[PDB]
């Protein structure tokens, strides 16, 4: 919260998260969205046998595709935009140990935290926002501009100072569980692997100065704070 | 819901913050959700009852963008202003919803004929309007409303009105309010997650009829949205004050 | 036909509903 | 109100004061100001509700010279008498009026058709009769009644008749009873305080209906303007007992 | 007096003022000059009469004109000077609520106080000084340069921290009021409305690096601290 | 067109109203 006069290292007051075998460090403030709930109490009529948690696995920090940000986006514009599960299993960090559980399991409850990191410099300015939407299927492109954004549980990064932003992610969906995969002997009445979507959007367009770098990176991270599987089955691989 | 106080960092002075009005000109306050959804909603004003069909299918759902008209596009027979209702205002701002909801039918009539209406549970299918169940030719002799599903009976000349509290009668935790497009051609079971059943008149001989709903007693909605892109041009449809 | 029943290819992915790949949507 | 006492210095011996008449022949006092506020006054006697028009407007308004008929004026639908009734005579007493006003509403028909009465709050005009909002040419696909405004509806088979209660919702601490000039065009917003908003009946078919109003128990009235010149003419319309 | 690290918003460290209808923020830290006191004791014999006040009018700030500070701008140069108050009433912020009172009495005490707020930027640098100097009419040009203000109530203002400045000036005059306005039926023989001048000064010229800007603006607010007034007449407009 | 639109100049205010200056109107 308070800098340091220089030293040999500059000023060596950063913060950091450790979450299993991944830390990630950040060099000023964070912005932190609500701990909010997730429904309790259908799990165990839904499931009539025990479900399983594999912390070390899913509880880690897992970076995912790199963002670029540039002079010329415009506010409301797309950076990037995650179905999940889904995404994080078969189109982003495949190889990630954090996917494991779900090559054998066919449901699951999901409860994630999403920590984002900017890097621009201080001769740079602009406003991103990211936000997630709850049980999205289906309504994706309606209530999905920057107001929207604002209203639901999100996090702002400010492209100067680089604050962290880390957006905590209930379970909120419709049914009691989501489906892992899809498979051709699953059915296809039922679009599985989404419960939800995350939106990377411009709030004030990215500028710079006079010769300066036309654009910069933010990288997402994400883990499970309490991923639970249910239904057990032959392992399969991820989409 | 995330009020953004979060990144209201700025801590100087500001001016009052005064003393609310509410209460001030009477105690009818408007301001709670759940109150705004218990007024009825019209949905049919005056539409057709015919005895050649298994009835008049009413899909169970609230008010929302799912209703709403557009000008340009086919005629159907929900009345055009469900959209601009204060309690389709706010169901666009909730995808989930969960409880019960009251239908109010008015059958024009007098008769002392009976018109039944007969509640489906969730089946998986959304529509509304007279429908010839499996597309037969004649329903008198294998009635609906005499299969078994719950049903209950209006009786014009005793009162044309009635108002029916449908169940959560679903597989699911929280029935979906809304879709970006209700037309579109997907994944069956999810289409089918819009509605928690249906509700079906039927009547002895043709007759019009008048429907309008609300959120039960028993009813939630959550998994709030944050508001959608919107346009207005009420200006133009009046003076102002100053001629 | 109905213009609303599909969603065009290269836009959609297999479950007839915007692509998380597709930006443009906005 | 300034009794006046301040001005008699007489004290001087004066005869008696006697005994009260009040409660002699009976307990029913009628003196009260709110008391003859909440009797019925007959504002429209069988005047018609034509389904292509909006509906048949009711400003909200207290009865007064605001409706007084004149010998030679024009023609309007309004009862002749309203300004001779003891509630508009004490209304044309004061200029103020808060709360809440009853229209007993009466429908002449036995059909089951719907009858909604819609309420409007203060939006700042005064009409009053059939009117086509924003001028269109059909409204059962655009009922006011399914808007989104508080609206109740009246079932002529179980009952023609009904009383509604309309709130005092309007932006103003006191309403304005009258004006010295009804067709005065004035400013504006001025213009529209003598009303708290409108009363909207809309039929299904053309039918007619008789409308009556009176203060609601929630009710006051203030800012006494004292006597207006008044005239009479009742003593040529009868005999004396002397024929 | 701490900055903090950098979040959404920056470094959100500011502080503020707030007097009657009008808050004036600052992002760095203050210089504020010594509250020292005026002549009491003749009020109530010069005026047989009670004397008012009416705070919610004059004791609000009044931002009055801008003053540009260019490099071209010598040791010593005068930037700005007012005879108070003659000059916040007829040529200064003239519709300012806080001239009301001047309309109508034709006497008083006053005292003040005046905040400056400037704005240049991190590749600057210059310093200014503002003074006061009391009952200054007929001696404005004597004891009139840097040394004198040095000497003097003072407050001074470096143009590269922005560093705010608050000036207080008590009622220091030869005689018990100053008179408030001149007018066609008033004597000749006494000039009213000025019983102090306040001086902006050039300490050392603004300098700016390559291609920087030449110029830079400071912004002078006022506000009575303590404004009395007496020999109550009709209304009149501003000299 | 209807008279009680407006009140003649010489009697009323720029607000159409008798004006307060205006005496005779008893
Ligand atoms: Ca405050
Ligand atoms: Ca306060
Ligand atoms: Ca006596
Ligand atoms: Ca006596």
């Amino acid at each position: 919260e308070v800098p340091s006069k220089e030293s040999i290292q500059g000023d060596a007051t950063q913060q950091s998260s450790k979450e299993e075998n991944t830390i990630i460090t950040r060099d000023q403030q964070q912005t932190v969205s609500e701990n909010i709930p997730s429904t309790v109490g259908d799990l165990v009529i839904a499931s009539s046998e025990p479900t399983q948690q594999f912390r070390s696995l899913t509880n880690r920090w897992m970076p995912i595709n790199s963002i670029r940000v540039t002079v010329n986006g415009k506010r409301n514009d797309l950076l990037a935009q995650y179905y999940i599960p889904e995404d994080f299993l078969s189109t982003h960090a495949k190889c990630a140990p954090n996917t494991i559980p779900f090559e054998t399991y066919v449901y699951g409850k999901y409860e994630l935290e999403m920590k984002f990191v900017a890097n621009g410099n201080k001769f740079q300015c602009g406003k991103v926002i990211i936000s997630v939407k709850f049980d999205s299927y289906q309504a994706d492109n309606i209530n999905t501009g920057f107001q929207a954004a604002l209203s639901r549980p999100h996090i702002m990064l400010d492209l100067s100072t680089n604050n962290e932003g880390v957006l905590k992610i209930p379970f909120r969906y419709h049914r009691a569980f989501v489906r892992n995969q899809t498979h051709k002997t699953a059915t296809a009445g039922v679009r599985p692997g989404k419960f939800a979507s995350i939106y990377v959007q411009v709030l004030s367009p990215l500028q710079t100065g006079e010769g300066g770098a036309n654009d910069m990176f933010i990288r997402p991270f994400y883990r499970y704070t309490r991923a639970e599987f249910a239904g057990m089955s032959y392992k399969v691989p991820l989409t | 819901m995330d009020t953004g106080a979060k990144e209201d960092e700025d801590e100087t002075a500001n001016f009052s913050d005064g003393v609310t009005a509410m209460g001030f000109q009477s105690l009818d306050t408007q301001v709670s959700i759940k109150d705004i959804l218990r007024r009825p909603v019209l949905l049919f004003n005056h539409v057709e009852l015919d005895p050649d069909y298994t009835g008049f299918f009413i899909p169970i759902m609230p008010p929302s963008r799912m209703m709403q008209y557009k000008s340009g596009d086919k005629e159907t027979s929900f009345q055009r202003l469900i959209g601009r209702t204060p309690q389709a205002a706010i169901m666009n701002l909730f995808r989930f919803w969960r409880g019960s909801l009251r239908y109010t039918i008015i059958i024009h009539s007098t008769d002392g004929h009976p018109i039944y209406v007969t509640h489906v549970p969730h089946t998986g299918n959304r529509v509304y309007g007279l429908m010839k169940v499996n597309n037969l030719h004649e329903y008198t002799k294998v009635p609906i409303f005499g299969c078994g599903l719950t049903t209950e009976m209006i009786i014009p000349s005793v009162n044309p009105s009635i108002c029916v509290e449908v169940p959560f009668d679903t597989e699911n935790n929280w029935a979906v309010t809304f879709d970006e497009d209700a037309q579109r051609n997907y994944s069956w079971r999810d289409k089918g997650d819009t509605v928690t059943g249906h509700l079906v008149v039927t009547p002895v001989v043709s007759v019009y009829m008048s429907v309008w709903v609300e959120a039960g007693d028993d009813f939630e909605v959550s998994n709030f949205y944050g508001p959608p892109s919107v346009k207005t041009n009420d200006w133009n449809y009046a003076f102002s004050d100053e001629h | 036909d109905n213009p609303h029943r599909f969603l065009p290819a290269n836009v959609s992915n297999r479950w007839n509903e915007y692509s998380s790949a597709y930006l443009p949507r906005v």
